[PDB]
């Protein structure tokens, strides 16, 4: 067992635990009890940009992406209820856990590309009549993402939301409404989809762990420009346990 | 050592006189203007690009944001005859600070 | 005369237009390195997030810059003082984000330039000369180490050290009288006192000499013909410089002594860079400037406002602004 | 950037009006005998 | 205590208000204090988990007397002015304090300083008197006259 | 063309008054006082803690002459549009486009005149003390004299300085 | 009333150390070139504290003559002139430090 | 423009560097 | 002005009986206050928690009240929170936590006693700068 | 494009203690509210009317009516996405 002076530096403690391959099991649910995540880890490996075409007619396409703010990229210590629904379904409800980060990757020609990279307040459900989790089971769901800067972030003419200047100060009798999309901000609330694939399962100790694929938008500069769409994928890992 | 040298006395303490006291008169005329408010105080490029776009940010823009903390922190009490109330709500500040 | 011997005779050679020797062994490519760099860098970098809070400060030509608003960033706050050469980034992309250019260029640069004393120092020996311009040197010398290295080391991050820009300076020195009140601090002052002296000095210097020039031209021709590079004989007549500063003040406030004249003038602006470099360096470690705030009170227990209130207010405005992003917690405590 | 477009011309002119000045005297003092 | 999550609290920059990763991904301290998170100390360490600090320690298992630690070494940071009053450089007057830390490391990097320069002087000096001319070029020797120009 | 003249009034009735930018600043807050200079309405930078938002202090603005007499407006966005505009005196209405201006405040030619000619006061200054230094001391332009008696110079040789009749 | 009192007593003292400057000279058969370099020094100050607040509202606004009183100046100059930023200034600083 | 222009004059001035340091006028020792 | 006996009377109690304190009361308050208290609460804020400061309105809403001599004696022996809902004593330096915070080891009854008139005065004499922070400096 | 900070200023937000956006430090304002109530309250928001805040599991006798004799100190508005999010009606980034 690893300690903290193991792993620091190392990179290590941006990754999620990986289950054995051994780990082809089948984690059985009782309909009559009631489970939580204990922990659920998402470590993302690849951030997919799509490319916004000039004639919308054609075909937007993702592309790769350069990760340019480190190993600061994984969500873990999540936690929430799993539900056992009537139909034999089960529901996952995050409670909490560090289920944000902030990222930025960057594209062919320079251009960054910021989000928020998050599974908040994610519900996910299974297959109906999941009688067992096994590497057949995948959950499915919905979470929401916040604006990537909150409300008290300043502009840097000191402009913002909850706070700063509510105009150019620095333009004083310029004419306001060209400047109206920079001035006021905007705190946008969006949401985004992901997929679960449960590829390893160890019945035994109640641990699952697989691939995902999430969907969301990039942070929009509190409204000043569009964002785009990110397609994120990476490993998972989730312990489940009785509660 | 460094590539170029004094070779004549004359000019060397000639140029020690004329280095600082030039500079001291470039100063002075600089003085004259903020006598009239006749600032270099903005790049107005900078600005038109700040204005319009939120993640343009600057040394230039940074150090505006101080100066603007400076005026309104400080006009109050060293303006006293100006009578400047400043309510706490109006005064420019970052996060937490 | 073998490869090793002809090598060092090379390198050690007072014929070589420019010194070479074994300090310029390592100055030479440290300095090409931290120069390249930094042209490079100033052109033509992306925006780095200073700060580590995902905010990048544009510092390059190419990004929106002038010549006075651009700068080299210093590295992200989230860095810290860890080391982070090219090697340690995923990728060129992630190095220049986070502001690599900046601990590659000034750890090139301190190296460079304390090779650069330690040069003067050799060609001096080399020439049979006295040892100490060096020492002069490691004035403005120490004021670099105080403001790219020895700052961040006490503050926790190269993200304080002074910006490689002119704007930049003046953030750096801002934020510094807002967080240490430098202006009140008795060391900044002797630094204030060093060279606010020493161009009097140099003026003063320069006036004299220039004053008792022995007529050797005609009027039409520049007074500086008058001396002849190598000739055996002073230009100017230290005797009447003398007599008339003797006469400005009195006779015992003038220098008669060429060698006691030129050590002040060595010695104040030195030792006052010294004090100035010093004062950086210790308000690294947050020993900050005199503070008499509320200090006179009166006899109910007024606050009476001094002038050192009014710099208080002054910099309480620098203090709430700078950095508007960065501080989630009341103290600024780096 | 919307820079003042006459800078560059003010810029021109600053360097090379009294650069020249400066050559055509160095110019001619060292074609004096 | 007064009920926020402080894992998933996202601070206005985006990053963790409370709680952030460091660049290689270590569990640390958010805002500026992000700089210091090699920072070990015995108060701190029992919130530390093998991923750096750990949230379940963080919400469960906080004991008073690190409370207690925090409160007193945040209030006594060494921070503090020249005629020893306590805090940032516009604080007002009333505490009378200027950590040891800060009168140590001053003193001592002063005095490393000037016994840098007092080195070079007597380094510089030994390396003339040993070759015989600490006291001066003899005019009648002098050895540039003796070099060939540069050009 | 002027707008006429802008009166605020708050959710009271009583009239405020914007507090007018000191020539010294670039930038001001929005500050309304009533007669008596309490403060009564401004623009927050913080809203967390607003007590004299226009919003919660219900300010309107109306106009009287110029092109908006007769009208009022409610509305914050607009109200506070103009108490910025307010800060600068009376209000007008500009044309930006036919010299696509800036929006930033130019000194007038009693400025630059004034710039221009206290500098070349301030040079000229200057040349006063060069030609009257080359009028009074034409002799030592070129240097000094080389025979120049170190007792000349030296004190208490002659009585009174530089007279050599007086050794 | 002590603040022009100084002012004008100084002015007038520096246009006399001035004249000093030229008066030794004269006798004493140096050229004036030290009076010519204290030329700099009386433009600053005839610049700082006479034309600077003549040009402002009133006196109130000049230096003040004090430690403390000059880094408000400095400060105050920082915050509403913008005066590093001002090439002048940086000739100024590049003499100085030259 | 303005970067060419920033970038122009500072490669005119290490130009200048180079000459004023090889292609100086020697000092001659008289 | 001047710091007069009617400047130094103070709630003693919330019946509204009263106590003129010394002139030496006041400055041994005052010198009290900084040795145990001004760490964290200089100028009458709180560093480690500046949502409630020392300003004699934010004490009279305290749960039990704490703008008098009584209220703020026995908040110094048994600090609570501010709806009086918990000890806090052993996070909060206290008679009660004298073995924890050891420099209220030395202080007796009648010390308690000047802290606390300091307190209350403090704010008749400087307004809006105490407890109002850096704003007022 | 509307500023959604300051329309709600113009809302009984900037009046009253708002039980679904105001910052918890608010409930300093009035006797017996903080720490305990204040959190509860926050908590368990939002609320449909002021009157749901009495509906809070576990509340003691003395709590609700503390709550009660507060109610006109209290209302509620529709939830503000830029007020709650952030964790910033817990620390909103203000001290002093
Ligand atoms: C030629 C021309 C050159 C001119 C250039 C000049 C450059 C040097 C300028 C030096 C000026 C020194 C001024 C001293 C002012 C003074 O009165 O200083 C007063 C201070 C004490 O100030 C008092 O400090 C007190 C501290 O308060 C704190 O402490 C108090 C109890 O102590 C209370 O508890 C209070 O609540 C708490 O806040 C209060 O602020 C008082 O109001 C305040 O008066 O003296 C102290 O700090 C004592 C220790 C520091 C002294 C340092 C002396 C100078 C150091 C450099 C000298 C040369 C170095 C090189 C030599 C080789
Ligand atoms: C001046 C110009 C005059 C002419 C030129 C002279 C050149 C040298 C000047 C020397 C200073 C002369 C004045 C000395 C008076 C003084 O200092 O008086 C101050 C004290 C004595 O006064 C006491 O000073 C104390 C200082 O606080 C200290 O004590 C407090 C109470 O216990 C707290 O614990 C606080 O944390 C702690 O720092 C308190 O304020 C007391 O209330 C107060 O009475 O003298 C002391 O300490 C003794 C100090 C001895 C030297 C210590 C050297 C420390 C090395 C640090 C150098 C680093 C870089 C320096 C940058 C500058
Ligand atoms: C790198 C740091 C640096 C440097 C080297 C300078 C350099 C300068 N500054 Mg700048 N400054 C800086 C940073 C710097 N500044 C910063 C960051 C700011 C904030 C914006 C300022 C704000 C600032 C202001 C507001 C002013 C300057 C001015 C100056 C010039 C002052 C020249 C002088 O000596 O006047 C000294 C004063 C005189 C020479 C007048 C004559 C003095 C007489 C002869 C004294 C005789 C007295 C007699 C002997 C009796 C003594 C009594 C004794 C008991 C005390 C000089 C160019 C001044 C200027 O530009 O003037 C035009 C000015 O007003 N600076
Ligand atoms: C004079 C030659 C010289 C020196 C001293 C340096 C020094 C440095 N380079 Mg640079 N560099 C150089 C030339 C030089 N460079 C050249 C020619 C190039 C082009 C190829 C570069 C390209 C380059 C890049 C791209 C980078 C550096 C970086 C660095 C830094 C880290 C180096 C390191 O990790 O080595 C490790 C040290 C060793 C391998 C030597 C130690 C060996 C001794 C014997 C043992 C230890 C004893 C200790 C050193 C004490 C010696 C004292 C002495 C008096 C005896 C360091 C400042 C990095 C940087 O700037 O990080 C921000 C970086 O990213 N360099
Ligand atoms: C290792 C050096 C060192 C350090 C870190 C300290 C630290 C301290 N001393 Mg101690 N002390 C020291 C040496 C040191 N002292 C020496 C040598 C003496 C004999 C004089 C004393 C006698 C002494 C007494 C009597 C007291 C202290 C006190 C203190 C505390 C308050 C300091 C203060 O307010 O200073 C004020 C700051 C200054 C005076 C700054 C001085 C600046 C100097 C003069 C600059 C000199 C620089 C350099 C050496 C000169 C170079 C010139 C160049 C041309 C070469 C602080 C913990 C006080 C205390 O709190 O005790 C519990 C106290 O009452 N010290
Ligand atoms: C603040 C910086 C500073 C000071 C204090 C200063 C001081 C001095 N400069 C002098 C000289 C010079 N300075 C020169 C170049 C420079 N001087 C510079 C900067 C300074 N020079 C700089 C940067 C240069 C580079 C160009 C030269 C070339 C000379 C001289 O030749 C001369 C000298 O003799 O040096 C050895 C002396 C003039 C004596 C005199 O006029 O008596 C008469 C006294 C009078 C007329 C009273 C003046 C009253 C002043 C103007 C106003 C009142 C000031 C208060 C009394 C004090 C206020 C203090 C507060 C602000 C803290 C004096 C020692
Ligand atoms: C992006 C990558 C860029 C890569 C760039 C790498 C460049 C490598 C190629 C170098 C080719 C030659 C160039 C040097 C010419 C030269 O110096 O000759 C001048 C003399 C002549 O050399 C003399 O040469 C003589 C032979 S001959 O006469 O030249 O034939 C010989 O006899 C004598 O001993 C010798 O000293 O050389 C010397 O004086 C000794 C070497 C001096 C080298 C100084 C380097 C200083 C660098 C400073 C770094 C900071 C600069 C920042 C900007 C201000
Ligand atoms: C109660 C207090 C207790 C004590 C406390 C001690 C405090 C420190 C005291 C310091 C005393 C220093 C004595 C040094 C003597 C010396 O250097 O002689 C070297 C020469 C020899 O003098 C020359 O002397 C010569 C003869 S001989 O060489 O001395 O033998 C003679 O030839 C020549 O004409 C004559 O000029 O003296 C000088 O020429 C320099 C004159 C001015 C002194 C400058 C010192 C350094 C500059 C100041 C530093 C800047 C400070 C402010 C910065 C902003
Ligand atoms: C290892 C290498 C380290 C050094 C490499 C770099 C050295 C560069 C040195 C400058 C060379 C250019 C000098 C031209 C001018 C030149 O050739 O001067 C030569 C001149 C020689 O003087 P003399 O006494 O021989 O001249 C007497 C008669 O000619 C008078 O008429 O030297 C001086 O005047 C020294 C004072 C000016 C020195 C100015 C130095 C300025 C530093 C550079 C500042 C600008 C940088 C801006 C950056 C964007
Ligand atoms: C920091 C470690 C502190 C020191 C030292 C002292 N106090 Fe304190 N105080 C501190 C905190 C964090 C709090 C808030 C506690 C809570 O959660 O309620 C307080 C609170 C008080 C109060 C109540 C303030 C009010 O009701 O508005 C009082 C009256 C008070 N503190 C007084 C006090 C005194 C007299 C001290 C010195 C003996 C003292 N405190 C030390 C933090 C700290
Ligand atoms: C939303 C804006 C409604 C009120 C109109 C703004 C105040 S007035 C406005 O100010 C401009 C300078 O900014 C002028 O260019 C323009 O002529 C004028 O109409
Ligand atoms: C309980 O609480 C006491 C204070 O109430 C402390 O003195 C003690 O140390 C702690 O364990
Ligand atoms: O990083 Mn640059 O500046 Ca030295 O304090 Mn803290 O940190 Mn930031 O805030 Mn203030
Ligand atoms: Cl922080």
């Amino acid at each position: 067992t690893l300690t903290y002076d193991d792993i620091v530096g190392t990179g290590l403690a941006n990754k999620c635990p990986t289950l054995d391959d051994t780990a082809r099991g089948a984690y059985p649910i009782d309909s009559s009890q009631t489970y939580r995540i204990a922990r659920l880890c998402l470590q993302p490996t690849t951030f997919l940009v799509k490319e916004e075409p000039k004639n919308k007619r054609q075909e937007a396409e993702f592309v790769p992406t350069k990760l340019v703010t480190r190993e600061t990229t994984s969500l873990d210590q999540i936690q929430g209820e799993l539900k056992v629904n009537s139909d034999g379904s089960l529901t996952f409800v995050e409670e909490d856990g560090i289920d944000f980060q902030p990222v930025t990757v960057q594209m062919a020609g320079g251009e960054r590309i910021p989000l928020l990279f998050t599974v908040k307040n994610l519900v996910a459900s299974t297959q109906p009549n999941v009688t067992s989790i096994t590497t057949s089971t995948d959950f499915k769901g919905e979470f929401n993402v916040p604006s990537y800067r909150t409300a008290n972030f300043l502009d840097p003419k000191g402009r913002g939301l909850a706070s700063g200047y509510d105009s150019a100060i620095a333009l004083p009798q310029a004419k306001e409404e060209e400047l109206a999309r920079a001035n006021v901000k905007r705190f946008s609330l969006t949401k985004g989809q992901i997929s679960l694939n449960v590829a390893k399962v160890d019945g035994r100790t109640g641990e699952i762990a697989g691939t995902f694929e999430s969907e969301q938008l990039s942070d929009d500069d509190m409204g000043a420009h569009e964002p785009h769409e990110v397609k994120i994928q990476g490993v998972f890992y989730a312990s489940i346990e009785p509660a | 050592i460094f590539g170029i040298a004094f070779s004549n006395k004359r000019w060397l303490h000639f140029f020690m006189l004329f280095v600082p006291v030039t500079g001291l008169w470039m100063s002075a005329i600089g003085v004259v203007g903020l006598a009239l408010n006749l600032r270099s105080y903005d790049f107005i490029s900078q600005e038109i690009r700040a204005a319009e776009d939120p993640e343009f940010e600057t040394f230039y823009t940074k150090n505006l944001l101080l100066n603007e903390g400076i005026r309104a922190w400080m006009a109050p009490q060293d303006q006293p005859h100006e009578n400047f109330v400043f309510p706490e709500e109006v005064l420019p500040r970052g996060n937490a600070l | 005369a073998n490869l090793w011997e002809r090598f060092c005779n090379w390198v050690t050679s007072t014929d070589n237009r420019l010194y070479v020797g074994w300090f310029g062994v390592i100055m030479i490519p440290t300095l090409l390195a931290a120069t390249i760099c930094f042209v490079i860098a100033f052109i033509a970098a992306p925006p780095v997030d200073i700060d580590g809070i995902r905010e990048p400060v544009s510092g390059s030509l190419l990004y929106g810059n002038n010549i006075i608003t651009g700068a080299v960033v210093p590295s992200s706050n989230a860095i810290g003082l860890h080391f982070y050469p090219i090697w340690e980034a995923a990728s060129l992309d992630e190095w220049l984000y986070n502001g690599g250019p900046y601990q590659l260029i000034i750890f090139h640069f301190l190296l460079g330039a304390s090779c650069y004393m330690g040069r003067q120092w050799e060609l001096s020996y080399r020439l049979g000369m006295r040892p100490w311009i060096c020492v002069a040197y490691s004035a403005p010398l120490a004021s670099a180490f105080a403001v790219f290295l020895i700052y961040p080391i006490g503050q926790g991050s190269f993200s304080d050290g002074m910006p490689l820009g002119i704007s930049g300076t003046f953030n750096f020195m801002i934020v510094f009288q807002a967080e240490h009140n430098i202006l009140m601090h008795p060391f900044h002052q002797l630094g204030v006192a060093g060279v606010f002296g020493g161009a009097l000095f140099c003026a003063m210097h320069g006036s004299l000499v220039t004053s008792s020039l022995i007529r050797e031209t005609t009027e039409t021709e520049s007074a500086n013909y008058g001396y002849k590079f190598g000739q055996e004989e002073e230009t100017y007549n230290i005797v009447a410089a003398h007599g008339y500063f003797g006469r400005l003040i009195f006779q015992y406030a003038s220098f008669n002594n060429s060698r006691s004249l030129h050590f002040f003038l060595a010695a104040w602006p030195v030792v006052g860079v010294w004090f100035a470099a010093l004062g950086i360096s210790t308000m690294a470690f947050n020993l900050n400037g005199f503070n008499f705030n509320h200090s006179v009170i009166d006899a109910k227990g007024n606050v009476i406002n001094t002038w050192a209130d009014i710099i208080n207010r002054a910099n309480l405005g620098m203090e709430v602004m700078h950095e508007r992003n960065a501080h989630n917690f009341p103290l600024d405590l780096a | 950037m919307e820079v003042n477009q006459l800078g560059l011309i003010a810029t021109a002119l600053f360097v090379l009006v009294p650069s020249v000045f400066l050559i055509i005297l160095y110019v001619q003092t060292e074609s004096q005998q | 205590k007064l009920g926020a999550n402080v894992g998933s609290a996202q601070g206005p920059t985006g990053l963790g208000k409370y709680l952030m990763r460091s660049p290689t991904g270590e569990i640390i301290f958010g805002g500026e204090t992000m700089r210091f998170w090699d920072f070990r100390g015995p108060w701190l360490e029992p919130l530390r988990g093998p991923n750096g600090l750990d949230l379940n320690k963080i919400k469960n298992d906080i004991q008073p007397w690190q409370e207690r630690r925090a409160a007193e070494y945040m209030t006594h940071a060494p921070l503090g002015s020249l005629n020893s009053v306590g805090g940032v450089a516009t604080e007002i007057n009333s505490v009378n304090f200027v950590s040891p830390r800060s009168w140590l490391a001053t003193s001592h990097f002063v005095l490393a300083f000037f016994f840098l320069v007092g080195h070079l002087w007597h380094a510089g000096r030994a390396r003339a008197a040993a070759a015989g001319f600490e006291k001066g070029i003899d005019r009648e020797s002098e050895p540039v006259l003796s070099m060939p120009s540069l050009d | 063309a002027w707008k006429g003249h802008a009166v605020f009034r708050n959710k009271e009735g009583e009239e405020l008054f914007v507090r007018r930018m000191p020539a010294f600043f670039e930038s001001f807050p929005v500050i309304l006082t009533d007669k008596n200079g309490v403060v009564k309405a401004d623009i927050p930078f913080r809203r967390a803690e607003s007590k004299y938002s226009f919003e919660q202090q219900g300010v309107t603005v109306s106009f009287y002459g110029g092109e908006l007499n007769g009208q009022t407006f409610t509305d914050p966005p607009t109200v506070k549009s103009y108490a910025r505009k307010a800060i600068f005196g009376e209000i007008f209405e500009f044309d930006t486009e036919t010299l696509n201006s800036d929006g930033i405040f130019r000194t007038s030619p009693r400025g630059w005149f004034t710039f221009a000619h206290a500098v070349f006061a301030l040079l000229f200054f200057f040349g006063h003390i060069w030609h009257g230094a080359r009028t009074l001391f034409r002799d030592v332009f070129s240097g000094i004299d080389p025979e120049l008696s170190p007792e000349q110079v030296e004190w208490g040789f002659y009585q009174k300085v530089g007279d050599v009749t007086t050794r | 009333g002590l603040w022009t009192f100084i002012a004008l007593h100084g002015a007038f003292g520096l246009i006399g150390f001035m004249l000093r400057q030229f008066e030794i000279a004269r006798l004493v058969g140096v050229r004036p070139y030290n009076a010519i370099a204290f030329s700099a020094p009386i433009a600053v100050f005839v610049s700082v504290f006479l034309i600077y607040p003549l040009g402002q509202s009133s006196w109130f606004f000049a230096p003040s003559f004090g430690v403390a009183a000059i880094f408000r100046f400095l400060l105050f100059f920082q915050g509403f002139h913008n005066w590093t930023l001002n090439p002048f200034h940086m000739m100024g600083v590049a003499g100085v430090l030259g | 423009m303005e970067t060419i222009t920033y970038v122009f004059i500072f490669a005119c001035i290490i130009a200048l560097f180079f000459f004023a340091i090889f292609f100086r006028e020697p000092p001659r020792i008289t | 002005a001047e710091l007069t006996p009617e400047v130094l009377t103070v709630p003693l109690n919330s019946e509204g009986k009263t106590i003129t304190l010394t002139e030496k009361q006041y400055l041994e308050g005052k010198r009290l206050f900084q040795y145990a208290c001004a760490s964290c609460h200089v100028g009458g804020i709180t560093k480690t928690n500046p949502s409630l400061d020392l300003r004699t309105e934010t004490l009279a809403l305290a749960t039990p009240p704490r703008d008098n001599i009584e209220g703020l004696v026995d908040y110094m022996k048994n600090p609570t929170t501010y709806d009086g809902e918990q000890e806090i004593a052993e996070v909060h330096p206290s008679l009660r936590s004298a073995d924890i915070f050891p420099k209220m080891r030395n202080l007796t009854e009648k010390d308690l006693v000047a802290i606390a008139g300091h307190i209350l005065v403090e704010p008749k004499i400087l307004g809006d700068k105490w407890g109002g922070g850096k704003v007022y400096y | 494009l509307v500023n959604v900070v300051d329309e709600k200023l113009g809302t009984a937000y900037g009046e009253k203690i708002d039980l679904n956006n105001t910052n918890i430090a608010a409930f300093i304002q009035y006797r017996g509210l903080y720490p305990t109530l204040a959190k509860l309250i926050v908590k368990n928001a939002p609320y449909e009317s002021v009157e749901d805040v009495l509906n809070i599991p576990g509340l003691t006798e003395r709590q609700k009516q503390i709550l009660r004799e507060n109610l006109e100190h209290f209302t509620v508005t529709e939830v503000e996405t830029a007020l709650v999010e952030g964790g910033d009606r817990y620390n909103n980034g203000l001290y002093k």
